[PDB]
């Protein structure tokens, strides 16, 4: 079991930005998907984000564009999220956990005398153990 | 006084346009076949007046040789070999013997002939 | 594509099966026969455990009195013999399109 | 006394041989601008005044089916033709899968299913980067995957087109004798494939003969001297094509009355490839015109030729087309640049028996063409703008006869021998290469002079 | 009495008429070197006695501009230098975008962006494999797609590079005319382009001439012999080029002062391709050198041949290339097996009126197309080390400003594009003929009575 | 001497340079100047043998110099003969006589040897 | 005695030139069956009857290995099998990724490892769709990726094509004709040196046929010895050069390559029909050769009676097998069937030799991509066969080397070498010498020429 | 009887083969363009032969008496020790060194000048 480690609990005042660290054991980010989660007590799950192991892709849910971004240090040992903008209704359990994906080719085309043109994908297969988690809440 | 015109006529008659008939002996895909053309036609005339030149009536659209021919190959006078057939029809007549006529005016003649006349010149 | 779990709470008498059914707007099977679905059950103060995933097989070391059912859009998840120790909230995961998102839920408590 | 043998030379000889022709063109007429195929920008110019010189007394025998100049020839246009497709690029990628669906509206009811508009996943010039690309397809020309559609010839040879400036439009050629060769042609106006001939004379050069490819009517061919000639290697023998040659032109009218517009696709650095763009105005099929009344009379003519090698009660019937192969079933022409096939059957639905003005055939196009026999070559037609327009004569045709028959009554014909080896046999049938073998020996009274 | 005609053979006979030339190379030297691009594997050894004769009491007419030679010397050329492409490898590979940065290795402050550092993800040998590869490339070599380059040439005619071994180097060729055909020179000094030809001489085989390629001033070729000569058919014809021609030479320097590194790598299997390694030490423009004095003393010489065609105290002056294409906007040639080209406007900033050396910025292209022909592409290789340049300048090409008035103040500017005149430059001199042995004449013979 | 030696020498004297002339008369492989080079031998080649094939036809061949018995209208030319050996050179004369030269080969061919290849018939026919 | 001196034409006069040979084959045979590599589309069919015409009183000296019709017609085979390979389809795509396994159905224990069963992603004749093909192939042909998968071995080379298989590699004989103007001198002598004048000379106008065969080790199909084994070499004392043996007797050797294969197609693109070797019937077997015993003991004792002409013929002489190096040289090569071969002749030279049953097996091994000839700048794919191929053939001839080093002139050894195809071509082309006819000449005699 | 059958008979036995040596002295793929070059050469090289000949004069001729005489510096056997004991080849071997000396003598010392003799000879 690879160990987890997230930032601890935190208050920020309304209208400004927070960021969290997250850490895992061996170096495990470069064989397992970095992701985010969000949820609210009584309610469902909500993705955030993600990045592949080898850290050449990263995304958003749509409802976060343009207030997150994620960031790793050298050889990836940790990586580190940043949200901006938080108000009280953003006070929430916010969670790390790995992740595995599956990588596919989207579509390709033969070349004779080049290199085949290929679209590939990234498709993930499901999420890893989870991290114990980091609990932010905005208050005056 | 066209050219093949003396077909139309008998072989006796056929002497007279000789000269007519001897004057015209002479990277896409149609120039490598114009280029093998050419040197077929060359080839061909080159042949035909090394045959002229062995035989020392080169340079002469009429010439008298010493061989005689052997009349089993044709047992006919001469008048109407002359004035009734063709020279295409009687050279399809004279058409197996040609080879032996090759040799027999080559070296029964020819080159004898020569030999004497280096050994009149020796005097 | 949406998701939506029912019933939102549903009591149970102990020792009863009992089921909960989540449906989703597109069909989650895949062109190669392969559905992508996920249950999880989650203790009030602990993190959600897989229960049964792929619609088809239960995961390792859960109960056998568990099971599921369903194709196309609707598919359930059917529980034998309710003790005590199921009480929390479920959830369904889906995994054929990009979001993948969980279902509202469904909470299980004991009948009073 | 005796007679003794002299040499002529000069004497002129008749010897049957082969050689290569000599490519000719009239003065390089067309040599001011570019490209032809058949000219391939250029071949040697001849004098406009070669003199026929006739042969009295003369006869001489011909055979047609036999003499060579024929199939010489026939690797002379194949061999031209992969010529001129060689330096041009090949299109390859294009039997990528094709999204389809049908053509809708402005369209005329009896073109429904005819041509269809498919889409491409097809690449950019840069190999890391991708389009989305349209044309218009021809039915005829594509195929089902199993709407989804292929390419019909990515399961037989590649598929090349480019050089659309040069022009597939026929040029006069002549086949031109090499030097100590000659060319005779019979005098006769009429005159079997086969047989001596009464009257001949003999050309330095050839006369003006068209390329041109057809496959079910002789197009352009010289007209016949006196009446319309039937000719076959054995008329007996029903594996042999029938030659029919018309005394008198009959006017073929024929056009394609879309307005056409082409796009420029490129696929790779530096070669451009084209597509048919969105046709302007209503479609409409394409279709040719020809006289009723002279094609009427044309085929009377033809029943009256028939008749001579048959018994004159015999019934004289024209029939549908027999199948096969797309290019043996319609007749097919390239005029215009671009390639048709149209329904013959309508001309050839007659019999004829002993003792308004114009006739209109629906015809088909495609752009996807294996000339001759061929299945290692295939290439794509480009489009061609604007409505084409094409008048030409019809000079004669290609027919094959029915077996059974018998008792002797009722026989039958139908079009077909698409081997185009008998359409140039029809125009060349005059000629006869022969040798000159100016040497030649002789009896005289010349007994040499001593010394 | 009366006299009859006779039939001579044998009689020399001229008939201004063109043919093939033959090839001819002196005593076949290149073939113990594999091999020149002209020269290639095998050619016609010359004559050890190229002999040539003064002809006695012979003026001929000589018609510069109108010899057909000179287009037999652009078409054979073109061929050869295509023979030579064609058994080498296409490059549409690299027509993949590159990701490319401003690198710099202790640069000279004006240079900065001439060189950039372009990668991409490239082929391997498998195809299923790929590998990022980067190279050295100059700025005018590559374009903004709309930083990611794109080479300049991937929407044109494709490119094709490999086939290092063959020299770029000329070598002399010299041309005999096909037997029954003659080589005729002019022996006059000070002779036209056009027009007869006082002093004659006739040669089995021409002279060597270097298949130089140059744009704006000639290279490596013959000297005038007495005074600098300055030809156009027709001068009055602004459009026109005007031939220059140096009777004394003038040495020039051209030097890329740094090494240059190579690295190979696989397109895939048998596809060699060459490109730029990394390049060290202090980063400096390649330039030529050309003496101050000297090139007042050749441009004098040069204006005072010049007045000779137009009235006294007209007043002659040079400028800079008012543009175009760059390689007739820029002095281009080939040295060391690679492309250069120059801001020759320093050396025409100067005026002429009535009664130590110059330094000059140099640029490099890699990928360049031959002539004016747009259907081919190459890539230079690139030429490891230091290359040194000596060579002497021996004439320019002209172009002459039209309007004016009052036939006052010319003023003239590098043109003439078209390397035709280069060649016509060295081959004015010649003309071939046709020779017909026979002849007729009247005599006082008959043939004798048998 | 060299090739083309007689050129400025009159008519006379340029009769001494015909063997001189007439020395050079006749003097992967798919690369283009093995191409030009086989063109250029087969041209040469086609040029000299019609050359040759002329003069076995007016029957004077294996000869620099012969004298036909042919005669000419003397409108052809203008002047004395013995100027036209001496005060130019043959390009004038060539310049002068440039345009009958197809009737002076058909009437060297025909109105002589023909004639005389007849009364050697005649000849023969002893 | 004022001689003068008088033109002769015809006069016969020999000069060394050489000169392009001409192509000839009987009546041209070959167009009974097609087709034929080394017959090609074409050829000038000849005389069935060359007419031989012996040279009395003549003596002429042949410098062998100085004659150039043997490079010129090294440079036609080379151009002929280029010509023959251009316009068949190239095989890039194949070595993809490869993931095999480990052949044990049907197989004979002495050979596990030989043939592997591989699978990779090439894609079918659209742009846009692959497919899952498996062929078997030897180990030789191919190479682990990594210290598994694996990589067909000739990818970090040059580029590899198929031999389309509608053409045979049979060979066929070739004749070697003048040109007009030259004639083929022919040596007479039973024992000829391949240096020094022969004392008894022929001419032919053409020359017989010769099988373009291609071999190694061994001199296959060639003309026999006429009287007795004989060695040739440039210089026996340098041993750089390479002992040429030609055999009075021939030595039959059989071959087959006993397993049935099995073909399939597969489509690469649109005209690219491309072969691989299916599944394979019955127990697997090595492909080996058979020759006989007695008779090879009979052939190398000959071999070292003319090889003590040379030596002290009290020395000892040693054969033994190859020093090593590229298998080329070191392991010897025969196509016959149209298939590749390379057999173990180790066994072959196990014997020695001093002053004063009836079989032996070899075992052989199967490649199918090919350097041809000693190019590296192309590899080449040869076609499955079906079914069990047999060779026989005639063995002819050796080709040796000998270890430097001796001293005391005993104990001389020998293996074989010299791999180069030219040397098999001079031992058949070893008879002739292109001439060339001056027919001019000019001569003294009495005659003075009339006056004119 | 066969070609070059001189080989072995001396300079006056030669003679006779003459005829039988002159008789053949005439007679996309990479073979045939070898034909092609193989048959220009053989047509070129016999033109140089008959070039050489019908400059000389003896057209028609394998043997031809001439007006040249030579300096005896270029050979030193008597005429019946070179005719009737010496191969053609040998003496071919012998005579190599001058060969372009003869060419030259025999051109013009006496071919040019009996041709401007024969013009000197019609004109009366
Ligand atoms: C488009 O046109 C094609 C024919 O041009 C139609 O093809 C039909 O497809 C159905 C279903 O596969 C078949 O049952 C019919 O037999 C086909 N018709 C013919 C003539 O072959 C197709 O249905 C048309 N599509 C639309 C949307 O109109
Ligand atoms: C030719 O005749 C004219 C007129 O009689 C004479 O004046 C002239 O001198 C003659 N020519 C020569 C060269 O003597
Ligand atoms: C395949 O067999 C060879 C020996 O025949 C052996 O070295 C190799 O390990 C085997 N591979 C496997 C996967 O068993
Ligand atoms: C090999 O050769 C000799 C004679 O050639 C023979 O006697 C000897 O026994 C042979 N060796 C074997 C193993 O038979």
């Amino acid at each position: 079991q690879v160990q987890l480690v997230q930032s601890g609990a935190e208050v920020k005042k309304p209208g400004s930005s927070v960021k969290v660290s997250c850490k895992a054991s061996g170096n495990s980010f470069s064989n397992h998907d970095v992701h985010w989660v969000r949820q609210a007590t009584g309610q469902g799950l909500e993705w955030m984000g993600w990045m592949s192991h080898e850290g050449d892709k990263t995304g958003l849910a749509q409802k976060f564009q343009g207030r997150v971004t994620i960031t790793r240090d050298s050889g990836a040992s940790t990586v580190y999220m940043e949200l901006r903008g938080l108000t009280a209704d953003d006070t929430a359990i916010y969670y790390c956990l790995t992740g595995s994906k599956h990588r596919l080719r989207d579509y390709f085309l033969y070349n004779e005398y080049g290199p085949n043109y290929e679209e590939w994908g990234d498709y993930l297969a499901t999420l890893d153990v989870w991290g114990h988690g980091t609990a932010v809440t905005v208050s005056s | 006084l066209g050219f093949l015109g003396a077909a139309g006529s008998t072989m006796g008659a056929a002497s007279m346009t000789l000269t007519v008939q001897a004057r015209n002996l002479l990277l896409t895909v149609w120039g490598i076949k114009q280029l093998q053309a050419r040197v077929l036609a060359v080839e061909r005339y080159l042949r035909d007046q090394q045959l002229l030149g062995i035989w020392g009536c080169s340079g002469k659209l009429i010439c008298c040789t010493n061989v005689p021919w052997n009349s089993s190959w044709s047992n006919r006078n001469l008048s109407e070999i002359w004035d009734n057939m063709t020279w295409l029809q009687w050279d399809k007549e004279i058409s197996n013997y040609t080879q032996i006529i090759y040799g027999l005016l080559e070296e029964s003649q020819n080159q004898q002939e020569k030999n004497e006349q280096d050994l009149l010149a020796l005097d | 594509v949406v998701i939506t779990q029912s019933p939102l709470f549903l009591p149970v008498t102990p020792g009863e099966a009992a089921s909960l059914s989540c449906k989703c707007s597109h069909s989650l099977q895949h062109s190669t026969g392969a559905n992508y679905l996920a249950w999880y059950l989650q203790r009030p103060g602990q993190t959600p455990r897989l229960l049964i995933h792929l619609a088809t097989h239960r995961a390792s070391g859960v109960p056998d009195r568990f099971s599921g059912s369903g194709s196309g859009t609707d598919f359930t998840l059917k529980i034998s013999r309710v003790e005590s120790d199921d009480v929390g909230t479920y959830y369904c995961m889906q995994g054929l399109h990009s979001p993948w998102t969980f279902g509202q839920g469904t909470k299980v408590e004991i009948k009073r | 006394e005796n007679l003794w043998v002299t040499v002529y030379y000069g004497v002129p000889v008749w010897k049957d041989a082969e050689t290569t022709l000599f490519c000719a063109s009239d003065a390089k007429a067309y040599e001011t601008e570019k490209h032809n195929v058949w000219a391939t920008h250029a071949c040697v110019p001849t004098d406009p005044n070669p003199q026929e010189i006739h042969l009295e007394n003369v006869t001489e025998e011909f055979n047609m089916w036999k003499n060579n100049m024929v199939e010489q020839m026939h690797t002379d246009i194949i061999s031209l033709w992969d010529q001129s497709l060689k330096p041009c690029v090949k299109l390859t990628p294009l039997c990528v899968t094709l999204q389809c669906t049908n053509v809708t509206n402005n369209i005329t009811d009896d073109m429904r299913g005819e041509l269809k508009n498919c889409s491409f996943n097809m690449t950019t010039e840069l190999r890391d980067k991708k389009q989305k690309v349209y044309s218009l397809f021809y039915r005829l020309d594509v195929v089902q995957i199993n709407k989804e559609y292929r390419l019909i010839n990515c399961n037989t040879s590649a598929i090349t087109q480019a050089c659309p400036k040069v022009s597939f439009e026929p040029i006069p050629i002549h086949y031109c004798a090499p030097a100590g060769f000659a060319i005779l042609k019979c005098k006769d106006k009429k005159f079997n494939g086969t047989g001596p001939c009464p009257s001949v004379s003999t050309v330095q050069c050839t006369h003006g003969i068209k390329p041109v490819v057809s496959t079910q009517l002789l197009l352009n061919g010289s007209l016949a001297e006196e009446e319309v000639m039937i000719r076959s290697e054995n008329i007996t023998n029903n594996a042999k094509n029938i030659l029919v040659q018309f005394n008198t032109p009959v006017q073929i009218n024929c056009t394609r009355p879309n307005n056409n517009t082409r796009k420029s696709i490129r696929i790779g650095p530096g070669q451009a490839f084209y597509a048919t763009g969105d046709i302007i105005g209503d479609i409409r099929q394409a279709h040719c015109n020809v006289s009723k009344a002279t094609w009427n009379e044309t085929l009377g003519k033809v029943v009256k030729q028939l008749r001579k090698h048959f018994g004159n009660n015999t019934i004289i019937r024209f029939a549908n087309s027999s199948g096969g192969d797309l290019e043996v079933t319609t007749h097919s022409f390239n005029c215009g640049g671009e390639f048709f096939y149209c329904n013959t059957s309508g001309l050839f639905n007659s019999t004829w028996i002993s003792n308004n003005d114009s006739i209109t055939l629906p015809c088909r196009i495609k752009q996807i063409i294996n000339m001759w026999q061929r299945i290692g070559q295939a290439m794509y037609a480009p489009p061609i703008q604007g409505v084409i327009r094409c008048v030409s004569n019809i000079t004669g045709l290609i027919l094959t006869r029915d077996g059974g028959s018998t008792n002797s009554t009722t026989e039958t014909f139908r079009p077909g021998g698409g081997d185009m080896r008998d359409n140039w046999r029809s125009e060349l049938y005059k000629y006869k290469v022969v040798k000159i073998e100016p040497l030649g020996v002789a009896p005289t009274r010349c007994k040499r002079r001593v010394v």
